[PDB]
């Protein structure tokens, strides 16, 4: 019976199931796999249990004495399905570019929810945009509130997640999330700091020049590039300009690009009674002092003076927050900070 | 269990690793290789093979213990490679239409002239590389195959050459080809050569591209194309008047090529007819064609913003202050007139 | 590591780590560290441990690397001669004069040779008057290409200094090694990294009672 | 369970059992001694106090603020290895110097492939200190926004970095560390307190003006007191000349005037 | 450190083709491709002094194309003249004041 046929595919396998990726669809119920070695016979491939779902490339069960093909590998996941796989919207606090936010939208949202444009003017939707600055300004911040800001299920990928150092790793994250974003939904896979190729490297990693070079090679054609966009919203934003290489700075990789400058007055004020309220104010305290001195304030000092004031404060159980407390708060975040002379010597 | 036996039934057999070659040997053939990574094997095959069938370069099937040669296979198959625009740069127009059809059309003008038919093109250059490309498609006859020399970027000794030989037969087959290989500056003018032991795959592929290419079965019926961004790195091997001789070039068009260009992207989309470009020409201080089409998306993206469907030269307005002030660089242009 | 009773998961040599049992009569008190241990080759058992292994390639030259001078036999270092002299081989060997005045337990030392000088002479006479476990290298020795390669030189040098006694030890290079330079971007990015972050961790501000004052030149 | 070393045979690899690889190569020590010679610099100790008890004595006092916990200090500034390790020596029990700083090719990263299973340590011994020093640097950065983000055992634990700052200015994201404090060297009166410190054991020519070794001391490196009295000590083998004499070695060059 | 004697023993120059050399390396290129043989290379050499060999194999083989131009069969001494009166390898004006 069904129970019988089980038993016999188990008899066709070899109690110690090594694992070896296919090569080459080779449909002569033998096939040439590739185990942790590359062990590439013409070892037969298990007929009944799909022989031809997995495609080249994929990792299948294999035996040891033969290393034939023993059947479909189980069910994988990568280490970031919880944050790509997602199971603070437009603006819990408005005081920042209140602008890219609507920009954003423009280049993700309407593009991807209604693509009836691109035809009623002979349009293209933006294939790519790119938005960097300092070390935190308005960059992901945007993309975290454009994540709940969306008629879609987004996706967060960080840069750094699809670094892994097992074989083809990173091409196979790159087969993963795109099978995802072609083969789950019309999806919103946010990459950020992707500017991971210039100036530095690992000790938990081996020579990049030839390990993730083939696999930003794979990424690239993937994403834009062979098996194309489609409607498939993989922007890749950044913090810098320069270290990257060329080969998409080119269109058609990517379309538009976006910066960030720290936020001015109208937004100081914004920003600071985003984060002033997480304190019962004493109110004599100039936040335009702290405004025009700390006139560059990306967006980290505002929260990290604001909660360490407020630390400051209550480490004496005080209701009001002097304005000592403001400036020891602010100048222990605030170092290395000298914006007199120059200039400094004018008006 | 459909085959739950017969699996169990083709056991007999068990060999055939990977092992790929790397070159043979003379009073017998003793062809090399290499079965994954371990070492370099001089082997002497099964005699039960073909001595020719075991091309050196191909991933052949060889004994598990003996490591003579068996049944191969190349699982790395085909998947590895991807007009009225007629009138652009004036004068390589000219160039570019005498050296693409008058040797597919009148063998005549040269042969009995003895000159040699125009077969090749030096190019150098937002010029339009393949927009040229494409203008011939409209010419050659109807046929044009994108083999850019940067997925020619391949790391498997001889699968670039086998390319090679792929594109020139699968050319020959049909006619009035067109085959453009780019990137010419990333493949290599000038025979650089050092001791990584590293990019020889191009310097077979590129010796077989020598081969193949004009004698010995020339294009004729087939535009083969390699061209330049620069002359920079030339060889005494291409000046050849069989492999490329025309050396057209083109750079950014002053406003003429431009306003045509402007004309071309708009009637390719929802626009005002009663806009003007020479104005729009004037804002365009220097750009490629895309730069151009990106005016037109950024105008299309106002056309998003704003319900409009013929795209007027307001639109155009607002997109012109982005992409020559608010993307000249970023905005670094105002307060002093 | 280890699990049980005379068996324990230990680190190989040959590229497989294995969880074998061990000869039960070892004193358990004594597989705690990544020492020699030593086992069958097939059957992998471990039979003992040992507890030193591969030397800092000089070891002190055990014999008599001793140059057999005495003190003015330098050519003209009378400062400097003087100097080590009374400050080292008394202080060397000493535990009370020192604490005579409270002065403190010594360490490391500088000289500096230019055109003329003889400062690796005086060095070496020393190297005849001391009669210990001194251990003589060059810092250039620490550059190569793998990871820590001269860091961990340095590391189990020290290692092995503490452990056979904390007597004396010296290495003969500076300049181009101890780089107060760490900033520039080009060039020796991890290589200067190590460089200084041997030279700065072994320092260890001191460790008081190891290779007692090292020099340079 | 998942990511379990367990026990596996090479003859078949049937899986056998389940068993419990470089743990102590960082978590292998100072029982130091006190504040005896530190003597008016305690400032800092009370900002130590402030910033490393406050994650261990009291916690429901900001829990019931309901604010995170802070992580490093960036105790840094002139080169504070020795009183940052003796002071809080004193706990005994939170003080791990672990601090992955020595091995900074081979601990870090290259075996603190994630540093998480130290963050398990530290899970399993919130009693534990984090010192550091200096994109492998970047992925534990990394590492660091994913953790002491008010998430550890006491939620911050100890994670501290101290140098004596142009590495990758990334980590200067406070949000990454949250107070940035240098180390003020002592003065006229703390260097006068260990004056009297460093003089104390040796047995000196007693009464003597330590406040002009104090003062000649231009806010010397805390044990330099300890420096100059091994000067004095030398010289006399401790009348005041001998601590003068002792400075005149130490301080000489600055010296060359003809320059005013 | 390169020429002394026994690196590069001889050294000996490649004078320009002076009058006649040119319309040889010239004729050279103008005797395969077809000619019509009303072309003397004499007026040729003559009327382009100073000019190395690439301008006069730049000149036939422009001569070649302009018979071309029209599709001739043979090559005459105007499209020579023409060869010999292209751009030389020489520009533009503009001429700018
Ligand atoms: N609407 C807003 N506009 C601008 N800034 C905001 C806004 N809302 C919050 N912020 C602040 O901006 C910061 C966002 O920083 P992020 O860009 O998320 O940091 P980050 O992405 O880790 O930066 P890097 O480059 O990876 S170190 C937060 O700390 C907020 O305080
Ligand atoms: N001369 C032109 N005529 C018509 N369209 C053009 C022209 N130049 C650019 N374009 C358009 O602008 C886009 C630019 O593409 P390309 O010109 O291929 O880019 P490119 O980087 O110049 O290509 P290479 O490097 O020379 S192969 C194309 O999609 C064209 O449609
Ligand atoms: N008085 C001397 N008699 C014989 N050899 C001497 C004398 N002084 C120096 N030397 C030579 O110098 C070496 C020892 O002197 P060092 O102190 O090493 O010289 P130095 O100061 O390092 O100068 P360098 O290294 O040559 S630039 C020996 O190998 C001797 O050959």
């Amino acid at each position: 019976k069904q129970e019988e046929e089980r038993s016999k595919v188990d008899d066709l396998r070899g109690t110690p199931m090594s694992v070896g990726t296919l090569e080459e669809i080779i449909d002569d119920n033998h096939a040439i796999v590739s185990t942790s070695v590359g062990s590439e016979h013409y070892v037969s491939i298990l007929s009944f249990v799909d022989k031809d779902l997995l495609e080249p490339g994929c990792s299948v069960l294999l035996n040891h004495k033969v290393h034939a093909v023993i059947g479909v590998l189980m069910d994988d996941t990568d280490p970031l399905v919880t944050v790509m796989k997602v199971e603070q919207e437009t603006y819990a606090d408005i005081g920042g570019l209140d602008n890219q936010i609507q920009e954003i939208k423009e280049s993700v949202e309407l593009p991807l929810t209604h693509p009836e444009y691109y035809e009623e003017m002979g349009i293209k939707p933006p294939k790519g945009v790119i938005l960097y600055g300092p070390p935190g300004t308005g960059k992901t911040l945007l993309a975290k509130a454009v994540a709940n800001q969306t008629s879609a299920t987004f996706l967060r990928v960080v840069g750094s997640e699809l670094i892994q150092k097992y074989l083809g790793d990173g091409p196979k994250l790159v087969r993963e999330l795109f099978r995802v974003a072609e083969e789950h939904a019309p999806s919103i896979v946010f990459i950020d700091e992707i500017d991971a190729i210039g100036t530095k490297r690992y000790d938990s990693n081996s020579g990049g020049e030839r390990e993730i070079q083939r696999t930003m090679l794979e990424l690239l054609n993937q994403l834009d590039g062979f098996d194309s966009r489609g409607d498939v919203k993989v922007i890749m934003a950044t913090n810098r300009i320069e270290t990257l290489d060329p080969a998409l700075i080119r269109p058609g990789r990517i379309d538009r690009k976006i910066e960030f400058p720290l936020p001015d007055e109208k937004t100081k004020k914004r920003i600071f009674q985003i984060h002033t309220s997480r304190m019962t104010l004493a109110d004599d305290v100039t936040l335009d002092d702290l405004i025009m001195a700390k006139d560059d304030l990306s967006g980290a000092d505002i929260k990290a003076i604001c909660t360490e004031a407020g630390l400051m404060a209550l480490r004496e159980r005080r209701m009001k927050v002097t304005n000592e407390d403001f400036k020891k708060s602010k100048e222990n975040v605030l170092y290395k900070k000298q914006e007199g002379t120059p200039e400094g010597l004018y008006l | 269990a459909a085959d739950k036996q017969t699996l169990q039934s083709e056991q007999p057999l068990q060999v055939a690793r990977c092992t790929k070659i790397i070159n043979a040997d003379s009073e017998d053939p003793k062809y090399i290789i290499n079965v994954k990574q371990f070492a370099k094997f001089v082997v002497d095959l099964s005699d039960q093979v073909a001595p020719t069938d075991i091309e050196e370069g191909m991933r052949v099937g060889v004994d598990r213990n003996k490591y003579q040669i068996h049944i191969p296979l190349p699982p790395k198959i085909d998947p590895t490679v991807t007009y009225s625009d007629v009138g652009g740069c004036k004068e390589q127009i000219e160039k570019l239409r005498e050296v693409v059809e008058t040797p597919l059309l009148h063998p005549e003008r040269f042969v009995n002239l003895g000159i040699e038919p125009p077969k090749g093109v030096l190019l150098f250059g937002g010029t339009g590389k393949t927009l040229c490309a494409r203008a011939v498609a409209n010419r050659t006859d109807a046929c044009f195959i994108r083999v850019i020399g940067s997925e020619l970027v391949q790391k498997y000794v001889g699968e670039g050459a086998r390319m090679v030989r792929e594109l020139f037969e699968m050319a020959r087959t049909k006619k009035a080809c067109l085959i453009f290989f780019d990137e010419i500056d990333a493949i290599g003018g000038a025979r650089f050569d050092d001791g990584a032991g590293g990019d020889n795959e191009v310097q077979r592929t590129m010796l077989e591209l020598i081969n193949q290419l004009d004698g010995f079965d020339p294009r004729g019926n087939i535009k083969v194309l390699m061209a330049t961004n620069r002359p920079d790195t030339l060889d005494p091997a291409l000046m050849r008047p069989g492999r490329l001789d025309r050396k057209i070039e083109f750079s950014l068009p002053d406003l003429e090529g431009r306003t045509h260009i402007f004309k071309i992207h708009a009637r390719s989309m929802s626009v005002e007819r009663d806009i003007r470009f020479e104005l729009l020409a004037r804002l365009c201080p220097n750009s490629t064609g895309a730069e151009i089409r990106s005016v037109c998306t950024e105008a299309g993206m106002f056309a998003i913003r704003a319900r409009r469907k013929i795209a007027t030269e307001k639109d155009f307005l607002e997109a012109v202050n982005k992409v020559i002030k608010s993307y000249a660089k970023f905005s670094a242009t105002p307060r002093y007139m | 590591e280890a699990v049980d009773q005379n068996t324990a998961i230990v680190g190989s040599t040959t590229g497989s780590n294995y969880y074998v049992r061990i000869l039960s009569t070892i004193d358990r008190e004594l597989l705690k560290p990544n020492a020699s241990v030593a086992l069958h080759k097939h059957s992998n058992a471990l039979v003992d441990v040992l507890p030193p292994e591969a030397d800092s390639s000089i070891m002190m030259l055990t014999s008599d690397q001793k140059p057999d001078v005495m003190y003015a036999d330098i050519g003209g270092m009378d400062i400097q001669k003087q100097e080590v002299r009374e400050a080292v081989e008394l202080p060397l060997t000493h535990f009370e004069l020192y604490k005579q005045i409270g002065i403190d337990p010594p360490r490391g030392v500088l000289m500096y040779g230019p055109p003329g000088c003889g400062k690796t002479m005086l060095a070496k006479a020393v190297a005849h008057h001391t009669t210990a476990a001194f251990i003589r290298v060059v810092g250039s020795e620490f550059v190569q290409k793998y990871l820590g390669e001269g860091p961990r030189m340095v590391r189990d040098v020290f290692r092995l200094a503490k452990e056979n006694a904390p007597a004396i030890i010296f290495i003969d290079e500076i300049d181009a090694i101890a780089t107060k330079r760490f900033d520039a971007q080009t060039g020796a990015d991890r290589e200067v990294q190590r460089i200084l972050l041997e030279l700065l961790n072994q320092m260890d501000g001191f460790d008081q009672n190891v290779n007692v004052k090292v020099i340079m030149a | 369970t998942p990511n379990c070393r367990v026990a596996l045979r090479n003859d078949s690899y049937t899986l056998h059992k389940i068993l419990p690889d470089p743990l102590v190569s960082l978590m292998m020590k100072v029982p130091d001694s006190t504040y005896e010679m530190i003597g008016g610099l305690d400032k800092q100790i009370k900002e130590i106090k402030e910033v490393i008890e406050l994650p261990v004595k009291h916690p429901e006092l900001f829990e019931a603020l309901g604010i995170a916990q802070p992580k490093g200090v960036l105790l840094y500034g002139p080169p504070k290895t020795l009183l940052a390790r003796a002071v809080a020596h004193h706990t005994d029990c939170t003080f791990i110097r672990v601090s992955g700083s020595e091995l900074v090719q081979k601990f870090i990263g290259e075996g603190a492939r994630m540093v998480r299973e130290l963050f398990v340590m530290a899970r399993e011994h919130a009693p534990s200190i984090i010192f550091m020093d200096e994109s492998e640097v970047q992925r534990t950065m990394l590492e660091l926004l994913n953790q002491l983000d008010g998430f550890e055992a006491t939620k911050n634990i100890k994670v501290i970095m101290a140098t004596n700052d142009i590495l990758d200015s990334a980590l200067l994201r406070p949000g990454r560390i949250d107070r940035k404090i240098e180390f003020p060297p002592p003065n006229e009166e703390a260097r006068l307190d260990i004056l009297k410190i460093h003089s104390r054991k040796m047995n000196l020519t007693r009464g003597i003006n330590l406040r002009k070794i104090a003062e000649l001391m231009p806010g010397a490196s805390g044990a330099e007191v300890k420096g100059v009295c091994t000067e004095a000590g030398m010289y006399a083998l401790v009348t005041q000349e001998d601590f003068e004499m002792a400075v005149a070695k130490v301080m000489q060059k600055d010296s060359e005037k003809n320059m005013s | 450190a390169l020429l002394r004697s026994g690196r590069l023993d001889r050294k000996i120059e490649f004078p320009m083709p002076n009058e006649e050399a040119r319309a040889r390396i010239m004729q050279i290129h103008s005797r395969k491709m077809n000619v019509s043989p009303d072309v003397n290379y004499e007026e040729l050499a003559r009327c382009t002094d100073d000019f190395n060999g690439a301008q006069c194999k730049a000149v036939c083989v422009e001569a070649g194309m302009i018979a071309l131009r029209r599709g001739a069969t043979e090559l005459t001494h105007e499209d020579y003249m023409e060869g010999i009166l292209e751009v030389q390898a020489k520009k533009k004006a503009n001429l700018q004041y």
